[PDB]
């Protein structure tokens, strides 16, 4: 049951559990030779390649955080501080 | 002449005691090292057992013949195995033992090492005998058998070093110990009254001068002394453990030498 | 079982010893340690060798 | 490029406590009532004995590698025996309207208490110390 | 088969302290008495204070004069043995008397500052060895992962992981589903 | 006038002895009568060496070449220990000893063998230094109630 | 019952060889079943 | 087993070489090479004579384990002067003491009896 | 499945994160691995060698589904890889494993490695993540687990890894510290004579990493170029690390070498031993895991290691039967000590003869006597062991471990060297077992010392054959104390774990079992992570009331009570201003209410306790990275620092809804955070003590910021599992008065037991 | 007993008093003899605690006793962890202990609704549990350039 993108409530910074499965999502992707969105400055490695990508903020994907009663929040990956 | 100098104080064919004079820890030591392990011998590197009906097993028993030591004087004269381009083993690269031993007496028959037949040409490079230095020209003691029992083999002895397994290490143990007094303050002395009266002076301290109790502390000397003492097995005499522990050093460090030219 | 051929930790041989050792001490009537100097095993990593050595292949060798 | 203290002491004291290569000598400037030394020395390097005394100036030069003597074969800031180098650590115990520089050469201390060098002493580590007796 | 030490292998004096073997070297690169003796096994201190097995240190200095004497050293409990005898015959046999030794350093030959306690000490080799004890099961056609290892990795937050390595290989079969009676029912 | 070195005992406040014990060392069993010095361990020390002493390995038997067992351990080079009890005699200790004599250096010396661990000497193990003999009998029967 | 240590049981087991005195030991061993 | 022949600690692998030079990122005028099939013998010993050469600004070695005979030396070396040139100085009087030595040795026999 | 199990072993050359597998062991493991054009070549290489040679593989499985077999396969040389096939390969260098030691008691038991491949058959292992898997090397063994999959590979490194885990949760510092050897040796090394010499030096320098590749210069130049061991461990502290620290007589020109001090990461002073290095609140492995990250701190173990353990390899350590002896005079004066108890009992006991000794007040005649002479026995114990200490010497090397921390405590010197002491069986002395005698050699009646029990001698001296039986009673009772401990112990661990397990922190920051129910209204009452909470000084709480008004008072209009002019620009022109001095004055009504306040919540005055965000650390910080003068007056403002205080106070957020409730917990969960930043940012302090600059202060905030927002909890964090093992765990580390504890106390709370064992009102 | 207090001057000092302290306990009765300081009296028996002084006296009499007990071994554990679990056993009201077929038909015919947040629930269904790195879904970002 959604929450208006205003109004969100749950922290803006991305949290070590997130950035773990975004990491992890990605380069599963990237391992199965899927387009990748980056420049390779050398990289072979998955998992790497998809850090660049999230540091360089072009991991298209989105995080749903529900909440206990049923309702959930949408932060893009995009938007999400990275600490 | 010039540089590295030494000093003989004893010798004896089994032992050399002598003093380095004039040159950097490092090389001493480095010859020492190499006095242990490096340096090429003779030693039995392979056994196949004809027959063994003795109280011990075979690897036991082959493990003891890898120990015996074997003339080594010539040794420069045998190839390496690895070099060889025979077919596993030869004369060039090779000598071969025999032993035959049944128990024919009631009373119990010792195997010797003497009791050890080479069987493969030596082109006179004296190279594979036995070493025998006890009264009676026994040399080591193998085995034992009761009356009824056999055992035979053959060997096969190849040229070796240290590193690759003891067998084929030359020398024995091999004293060294510079600055018999303290006087570098190389080491701190453990004690619980006096460090003096708590620790025995070395033999080594007398051929050196005491240092005097006001003299303040010398800061600029070096280790330039040492006292060594090389042990042999009898393989390769003694006088050679060192010459040849030299030699080896030298061929190494060439080696680099030719290997910078091939950059 | 059998006297080993050299000293664990030094080399030397010691496996030409032991017939000796035994002569000095049972026909000339030497105490252990002044029977193993006379061999030449002066330090004690040899000496430890011949004297604690222990010679079972004798108890071996009864067996038919 | 400079010097920048620099005046003579007496030595009140040389205490070696559970060391021994290594001393703290206690001693006064021979002029002032007010400007004093603790420090650290080797003594083994540069013995020291009470009442001797001392030739003692903080300077400056003569951060890049370092390199043996060579340069050192002629080109010596030092015309003493004994030199360390070190690092200030200060605190500007700025104490009574008299100051206090601290200084640690690889943990061999100094302090300097006194007041006329304020506008001298290095806020700052390359700080070298030189000693002849 | 013949057991040749090795790198793992268990090894233990007689005071209630055992060790595995982390590293052979060879004779040269051992640290060394001016005697030219170097040690066949070498111990670390921090194994002594703490466990207080003074009667090692007193069995090495004893077995040191027993060898360098000849005689059989008497460690009998309830004598009147006592160090300061062993270490007077010892001193007798020209050594420090409380067993330190200079040694040097092996792979520079330079003096080491402080002095070794340095002496023989009767060790056992015990069954049960790195061969018997490595195994790697990982298929083609302990060493496990129960409920406390599970709960560690929940602990760590690794969902992910715990899904796969405890899932069925049993095929993720599909089904399809009412909406309002939760049952596999519908006719597809 | 007491020897400084030696262990306090208080003395036979006592005329009406009964008996004396003959040694006190026999108070032990058989393998506590094994570590030498034991007065001079805390007690639970002697406690584990008496069970890993049963673990090591030495000659069991002369006859070993003779049996088949499931398992046996026989090192190469048996020595009796430099430092024995005198209730090793009747265990017959020396005679089929389970331990070899080491030279043992304590010291810090590259930190492999910290936390219980040892540095060995590969020249002399090279030269025999600990190692044995393993056996293992295989057994099987034949035909059974077919 | 000598095979198995049906009795009390453990009461029987095979003799420990691993060394002289592990043998020595277990001919000399005792076992309490079952207040300190 | 997993242990590896003992061999391998004198002898060189299939595409290994005695030297691989490197030049060093850290500082002008280093060089790293790493010596196979080596071990503190040589490795101290080329070590302590580049230091009695005073164009020498800088020398070290290490093996970084144990279980491998391979060594590390770096020297860093003043301008105008190589370092390879400078380990053939060393390597040369190295030769050249030992030399000497052996001869100093080869008399000092002859003049005995035993 | 895809695990393996061997011995471990441990090893000074592999970096704390590493792992040693043997290869066999990484020849049988596999990981699948998909081709794509960036790896076609290295897995082709990779199916080349096949499986019995690593580098390699032991299957290619291809669109279909079907499985190649490297080993057999006639066409195992002929194979020609494809996009999207996939390749088992052996694992390799690097690649990511779970190693676990059992039982495993708390989640630093189980930590993801990088795999080194090795040659002989055991594990390998970096002595410094011994402790948290409480695993040594006489036999020990533990598992290791592939990962199959990317994810699970990005799990296991980006929250398993051991370079994560240094400092931990429990207990809110690291769980990793420098141990043993290099401990033993760091201290050696870093004592006041310790000096080095050029050849040692640069081969020290070499042995670290990376050393950028300058020779620093050395604090002594004249006679002889000689370093200080201080200076070259040194350089492994990396820059930009501060600490200090102040033993119990230390100054900052630390007569004795002690406490510790630290700047721009070079050691000014203080000898480094556990207290610095070791796995302490607030030493150097926490500083720099925070200050500059997981990787570089797990990286300094490792330079530590490798300098240090050069080191000590060529100096050497070792100890002997010597180092428990000590002098005759100390030993006739520990005879003497222990004669003294022993005539002090006597007379204890005659006067209990002739009844003229008294109870006190429940507690029977016999009771008294008992508790008596056991007080004067180990008083005895004791004072003779203290003899002991004093006398051995600092080359002693037991008390050289005992100094660095490495090993080995009082009680051990003691009871060597001095006494061992009394016996004791549940509390008590040697009971008499045989009628009215401990033993048939006594007589009966008899409760001196050596009848019941105290054994005189040390261990070098030796046991009687009495006292060797009553040490073996007492013996005999912590072994069985310790299996019942062991048990026990294990059987509540997993109990609170099941209890616990599925208490979660959710992205509301309440604390919810899997019913939602809520359980803590925000995690922790503060909504901290604890691995980010460190133990301060709360200023306002204590002190005089003269002090904290030193302290803190501005009073403008007060020419003894403002603030110099030299402390700040301007400040001539603030003297008198009535309108700064509101503002100064509403501070100050803060600082007061805030020392109320915290002398209600710790009415004992505690100063110290754990709180996010290190400030003294950070100001430390903004002090060394802006040059700092302390002799110029500040730029800073009087507005800039009571505002800019302020307003950093409403952006510390734990919790964010625009409802009043929300604001009100947001409100009450930073309210201990917020007095110890006033009290640390007031405005004399910030001028008078710290001086700093603006740009200065404006740093010190915004670093404040970031710092607690780094330290709030994450939601999806599995709390329960974690409060669980933390108290458990430690449960288990009990292997050891007059009411029930430890471990059967801890059974009976947990329990909720009716019928408890000591049950106790204290009345005031 | 020494007791920190401030003194007049505001810095802590100690201020001994005398303290009695029980074999047994009688909470109820004794809060109530003249004299005593009724405010402070304490026992190590939680349950009195709470039958007396309620849930929450009770809960943090609780707390009180388990960290006594970390800390006599001379350890330390951070707060939220041991508040955590005496939250945890005091949360119903009361002081709670922590401490196949058949199942399901109770399930059955109690209508029992599992929330389907645990592991092995999770694993028997071929799916991650919503723990950790499964608290969130992640999804296609089709809202990006
Ligand atoms: N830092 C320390 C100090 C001491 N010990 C110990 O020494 C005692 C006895 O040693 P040992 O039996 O060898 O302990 P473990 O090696 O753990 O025994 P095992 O591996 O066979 O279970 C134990 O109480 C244990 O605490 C330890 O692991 N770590
Ligand atoms: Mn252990
Ligand atoms: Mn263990
Ligand atoms: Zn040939
Ligand atoms: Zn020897």
């Amino acid at each position: 049951k959604a929450i208006p993108k205003d109004q969100r409530a749950t922290t803006p910074y991305m949290t070590k559990y997130e950035r773990a499965r975004i990491l992890g999502t990605r380069a599963l992707q990237i391992s199965m030779n899927a387009p990748v969105f980056v420049d390779l400055e050398g990289e072979t490695d998955p998992l790497r390649i998809a850090m660049k990508e999230l540091a360089e903020k072009k991991i298209p994907l989105v995080i749903r955080r529900y909440l206990p009663d049923g309702s959930f929040e949408d932060w893009s990956v995009e938007e999400l501080i990275v600490d | 002449e010039e540089g590295p100098q030494v000093k003989i104080r004893e010798a004896s064919k089994d032992n050399v005691d002598f003093i380095l004079s004039n040159v950097d820890l490092a090389m001493a030591n480095s010859l020492r090292r190499v006095m242990i392990a490096e340096i090429p011998t003779l030693a039995i590197d392979s056994v196949e057992v004809e027959t063994n009906t003795t109280v011990l097993a075979d690897e036991f028993i082959a493990h003891r013949l890898g120990l015996i030591p074997l003339q080594s004087m010539d040794i420069e004269q045998l190839e390496y195995s690895r070099d060889c381009f025979c077919e596993d083993h030869c004369d060039k690269c090779s000598v071969v033992l025999t032993l035959q031993a049944f128990g024919e007496s009631e009373s119990t028959t010792n195997v010797y090492s003497k009791d050890l037949v080479i069987v493969s040409n030596l082109m006179g490079r004296n190279i594979g005998h036995p070493i025998i230095q006890d009264k009676e020209g026994n040399g080591v003691l193998i085995c034992k058998l009761r009356k009824g029992q056999e055992l035979k083999l053959t060997c096969v002895a190849k040229k070796g070093i240290a590193k690759e397994h003891a067998k084929w290490g030359p020398a024995a143990a091999i004293e060294f110990e510079y600055d018999p007094w303290n006087k570098l303050k190389h080491t701190d002395y453990w004690y619980e009254q006096d460090s003096a009266k708590e620790w025995p002076q070395s033999k080594n301290c007398e051929y050196e001068d005491p240092p005097n109790e006001g003299d303040p502390f010398d800061y600029k000397a070096q280790a330039d002394t040492f006292y060594m003492n090389v042990e042999s097995v009898g393989s390769i005499p003694v006088d050679q453990v060192v010459v040849r522990g030299i030699d080896t050093l030298q061929k190494k460090v060439a080696s680099i030498l030719l290997a910078l030219t091939q950059m | 079982m059998i006297v080993p051929v050299r000293c664990f930790s030094c080399g030397k041989v010691v496996g030409d010893k032991w017939e000796s050792y035994l002569n000095l001490l049972q026909e000339d009537e030497l105490d252990e340690g002044t029977a193993l100097s006379r061999l030449g095993l002066k330090r004690y990593c040899c000496r430890r060798m011949i004297l604690t050595h222990v010679d079972l292949i004798e108890k071996f060798l009864r067996y038919n | 490029s400079n010097t920048l203290f620099d005046d003579i002491f007496q030595v009140s004291e040389v205490d070696p406590g559970r060391y021994n290569k290594v001393c703290r000598i206690e001693a006064a400037s021979t002029t002032q009532d007010q400007c004093k030394l603790t420090l650290d020395i080797n003594v083994e390097l540069f013995p020291v004995a009470a009442q001797d005394s001392l030739t003692v100036t903080i300077a400056s030069s003569l951060t890049r590698s370092w390199r043996p003597p060579q340069a050192g074969d002629r080109s010596l800031a030092d015309d003493y025996d004994y030199v360390m180098y070190g690092t200030a650590y200060k605190f500007e115990e700025v104490s009574k309207d008299l100051i206090a520089v601290y200084y640690s050469f690889g943990g061999l201390l100094m302090r300097l208490e006194g007041n006329y060098r304020n506008l001298n002493n290095l806020k700052q580590e390359n700080a070298y110390l030189l000693i002849r007796r | 088969t013949t057991k040749i030490p090795q790198i793992g292998d268990k090894f233990a004096s007689r005071h209630g302290q055992k060790g595995t073997i982390g590293i052979t070297y060879r004779r040269e690169d051992m640290p060394f008495t001016a005697e030219g003796i170097v040690p066949d096994l070498i111990i670390n201190p921090h194994a002594i204070p703490s466990r207080m097995t003074v009667a090692h240190l007193i069995e090495c200095l004893l077995s040191k004069v027993a060898a360098l004497s000849g005689n059989e050293g008497d460690a009998s409990p309830f004598t009147d043995i006592t160090v300061e005898g062993i270490s007077k015959l010892l001193r007798e046999h020209g050594y420090q008397s409380r067993g330190f030794e200079v040694m040097y350093n092996g792979h520079t030959g330079k003096k080491l500052m402080a002095q070794i306690f340095f002496g023989p000490t009767y060790y056992q080799r015990l069954r049960h060895m790195v061969d018997d004890k490595i195994h790697a099961r990982a298929r083609g056609p302990g060493l496990r992962f129960g409920e406390m290892e599970r709960d560690c990795m929940i602990a760590h937050g690794a969902a992910s992981f715990l899904k796969e390595r405890l899932m069925e290989a049993s095929d993720a079969f599909r089904v399809h589903i009412c909406g309002i009676c939760g049952l596999m029912t519908v006719i597809a | 006038d007491v020897d400084p070195a030696k262990r306090i005992r208080v003395s036979h406040h006592a005329t009406t002895f009964t008996h004396c014990e003959i040694h006190p060392s026999m108070i032990l069993g058989v393998a506590a009568s094994i570590i030498p010095f034991p007065d001079h361990n805390q007690s639970p020390r002697n406690t584990y060496q008496s069970a890993m002493g049963k673990q090591a390995m030495g000659v069991f038997l002369t006859n070993y070449n003779v049996r088949m067992d499931t398992m046996a351990n026989i090192l190469y080079y048996p020595q009796k220990p430099l430092g024995t009890t005198r209730a090793m005699e009747y265990l017959k200790f020396r005679e089929l000893p389970a331990g070899q004599n080491a030279i043992v250096a304590i010291a810090c010396y590259s930190g492999y063998n910290q936390e219980d661990s040892m540095i060995m000497n590969q020249s002399s193990i090279d030269r025999g230094l600990f190692r044995s003999l393993f056996f293992r009998s295989y057994m099987d029967q034949e035909k059974k109630y077919g | 019952a000598l095979a198995t240590g049906n009795w009390g049981a453990g009461v029987s087991q095979v003799l420990n060889r691993y060394t002289y005195s592990s043998t020595l030991s277990h001919l000399r061993r005792t076992n309490t079943p079952i207040a300190k | 087993m997993n242990a590896p022949d003992r061999f391998e600690l004198f002898l060189l692998g299939e595409g290994e070489s005695k030297l691989k030079i490197d030049p060093d990122t850290k500082a002008p005028n280093a060089v790293v090479i790493t010596f196979e099939k080596e071990d503190h013998t040589l490795g101290n010993l080329i070590r302590a004579e580049l230091l009695n050469d005073r164009k020498v600004l800088f020398a070290a070695y290490k093996v970084e384990h144990p279980f491998f005979a391979r060594f590390k030396l770096r020297i860093q070396t003043t301008e105008g002067y190589d370092p390879k040139d400078a380990l053939k100085n060393a390597c040369n009087s190295i030769i050249n003491k030992l030399g000497a030595l052996k001869t100093n040795f080869e008399t000092e026999w002859n003049l005995q009896t035993l | 499945d895809f695990s393996a199990r061997t011995v471990i072993s441990g090893d000074p050359n592999l970096e704390l994160d590493q792992v040693g597998v043997p290869k066999s062991i990484a020849k049988t493991l596999t990981y699948p691995e998909v081709v794509t054009p960036y790896n076609i070549d290295r897995l082709t290489q990779l199916v080349r060698n096949g499986p019995n040679e690593h580098p390699g593989a032991k299957y290619v499985i291809r669109d279909s589904g079907d499985r190649i077999d490297l080993r057999y396969s006639k066409r195992a040389g002929d194979i020609q890889l494809q996009y999207g096939w996939k390749v088992e390969r052996h694992i390799m260098d690097n690649d990511p494993v779970l190693f676990n030691r059992q039982p495993s008691l708390h989640k630093m038991s189980m930590m993801a490695h990088r795999v080194k491949v090795i040659p002989y058959s055991t594990f390998r292992l970096n002595l410094s993540v011994t402790s948290p898997y409480n695993a040594d090397f006489d036999g020990d063994e533990m598992n290791l687990h592939v990962p199959q999959s990317e994810e699970t590979r990005a799990e296991l490194s980006q929250l398993c890894a051991v370079p994560l885990q240094i400092v931990s949760p429990q207990s809110n510092k690291p769980c990793m510290g420098i141990v043993q050897d290099t401990l033993c040796g760091i201290r050696k090394l870093t004592l006041r004579d310790t000096f080095i010499e050029l050849d040692q030096v640069l081969n020290m320098l070499y042995w670290v990493p990376d050393w950028d590749g300058v020779i620093p210069t050395p604090a002594i130049i004249k006679p002889k170029p000689l370093w200080s061991g201080k200076q070259i461990l040194s350089v492994a502290i990396p820059n930009g690390i501060h600490l200090q620290r102040f033993d119990e007589g230390t100054t900052l020109l630390s007569p004795k070498d002690n406490g510790m001090l630290i700047i721009d990461g070079q050691i000014i002073f203080g000898v480094v031993e556990k207290k610095t290095v070791g796995s302490s609140n607030g030493g150097l492995i926490h500083v720099v895991t925070r200050e500059k990250g997981p990787q570089v701190c797990a990286k300094l173990f490792g330079n530590i290691q490798k300098v240090v353990n050069f080191w000590l390899l060529h100096n050497g350590f070792s100890t002997g039967i010597g180092d428990t002896i000590a002098d005759g005079p100390t030993m006739r004066e520990i005879t003497e000590t222990i004669a003294e108890a022993k005539k002090k009992v006597l007379d204890v006991t005659k006067e209990a003869q002739a009844n003229l000794l008294t109870a006190k007040h429940g507690m029977t005649l016999r009771e008294s006597f008992e508790d008596n002479v056991v007080r004067f026995l180990n008083e005895a114990r004791d004072k003779a062991g203290r003899l002991a200490e004093v006398n051995l010497k600092d080359l002693n090397n037991v008390k050289q471990m005992v100094m660095a921390g490495s090993k080995g405590s009082f009680i051990n010197i003691a009871q060597m060297s001095a006494c061992v002491g009394q016996q004791s069986v549940e509390g008590k002395r040697i009971a008499f077992g045989f009628v009215d005698r401990t033993l048939p050699h006594f007589s009966k009646d008899d409760y001196s010392p050596e009848s019941k029990g105290f054994v005189e001698n040390s261990y070098l001296r030796g046991l009687t054959p009495q006292e060797f039986f009553f040490h073996a009673m007492g013996g005999r009772e912590g072994l069985i104390d310790t299996a019942v401990k062991t048990a026990e112990t294990g059987y509540i661990q997993r109990r609170l774990v099941k209890a616990l397990e599925d208490i979660m922190v959710h992205y509301d920051n309440t604390t919810r079992n899997s019913l939602g129910n809520v359980i803590q209204f925000i995690y922790g009452e503060d909504g901290m992570d604890a691995a980010h909470i460190e133990k301060q000084s709360l200023d306002t709480i204590g002190g005089s009331d003269a002090a904290f008004e030193k302290r803190y008072r501005v009073d403008l209009l007060n020419t003894d009570h403002t603030l110099d002019p030299s402390l700040l620009e301007s400040g001539s022109e603030i003297l008198g201003d009535l309108k700064l001095q509101v503002l100064l004055d509403e501070e100050y009504k803060q600082l007061v209410k805030d020392r109320k306040f915290l002398r209600e919540v710790f009415v004992d005055g505690e100063a110290n306790w754990p709180l996010p965000v290190n400030i003294r650390r950070i100001i430390q910080n903004a002090q060394q990275t802006f040059h700092i003068d302390h002799t110029k007056p500040s730029d800073l403002t009087i507005k800039d620092i009571v505002l800019g205080v302020k307003d950093l106070q409403e952006n510390l957020l734990v919790l964010r809804g625009k409802n009043e409730i929300i604001q009100n917990a947001q409100r009450d969960a930073v309210t201990l955070f917020c007095c110890l930043l006033r009290s640390r940012l007031a405005t004399r302090r910030v001028l008078q003590e710290y001086r700093l600059t603006k740009q200065a202060f404006d740093w010190v905030l915004s670093n404040i910021e970031a710092q607690f927002l780094r330290s709030v909890v994450h939601p999806g964090e599995m709390v329960g599992v974690l409060a669980a093992q933390s108290i458990g765990e430690p449960a288990t580390q009990m292997t050891l008065k007059k009411v029930t504890s430890g471990v059967p106390r801890l059974k009976e709370i947990l329990n909720v037991a009716k019928n408890m064992k000591t049950p106790s009102l204290t009345v005031y | 007993y020494d007791r920190k207090v401030p003194s007049p001057t505001g810095e802590y000092v100690k201020e001994p008093e005398w303290v009695l302290e029980t074999d047994g306990v009688n909470l109820s009765e004794v809060m109530t003899v003249p004299g005593i300081d009724p405010t402070r009296i304490y026992t190590n028996s939680f349950i009195d605690i709470m039958e007396v002084l309620g849930i929450e006296a009770g809960r943090a009499a609780l707390y009180k006793e388990v960290y006594n007990v970390i800390a006599s071994d001379g350890s330390y554990v951070n707060y939220r962890h041991m508040a955590l679990l005496v939250d945890v056993m005091t949360t119903q009201g009361g002081l709670t202990s922590v401490t196949t077929v058949e199942i399901l038909f109770e399930a059955g015919a109690s209508a029992e609704l599992d929330d389907c947040r645990g592991v092995s629930e999770n694993v028997i269904l071929g799916q991650m549990a919503p723990i950790g790195t499964g608290a969130f879904d992640v999804m296609i970002d089709e809202e990006s350039l």
